[PDB]
């Protein structure tokens, strides 16, 4: 999740490449969420795309609520 | 196993302690890539 905001979002301009690229950053942290989530009802703590725009700020965040998704690998 | 454990210093135990959770890195990821390609057991050919 960390090395996508790296190359896509350009830190001292504070832009993504692209829209949709911000969203594919996106929707893989919600894939890592629901990943690490194992009940029902629980939502996302990113429901909106916007979170993204100052992203390294609030994407810290998220996989914080998520511990071992710094601990383990990306499952085949 | 914490009575092995209690031979050694905090010195070795905690290098161990590194090898083990690396090689639990690679397990896991042949275990995952292999329940997906039908590849938990790699039959030998040649020997070494």
């Amino acid at each position: 999740v960390h090395r996508m905001v790296e190359l896509m979002y350009v830190k001292h301009e504070k832009r993504w490449i692209d829209p949709s690229l911000k969203k594919l950053t996106g929707d893989f942290i919600r894939r890592v969420e629901e990943r690490f989530t194992s009940v029902e009802g629980q939502p996302s703590l990113l429901q909106n795309y916007s979170d993204l725009d100052e992203p390294y700020p609030a994407v810290d965040r998220i996989l914080a609520a998520y511990p071992e998704a710094s601990t383990q690998l990306i499952n085949a | 196993p914490k009575y092995l454990f209690a031979t050694l210093d905090k010195a070795q135990y905690e290098a161990y302690c590194v090898k083990v959770q690396a090689r639990q890195k690679k397990a896991y990821r042949f275990f995952h890539n292999g329940l997906i390609n039908n590849k938990l057991f790699v039959a030998k050919d040649k020997a070494p």
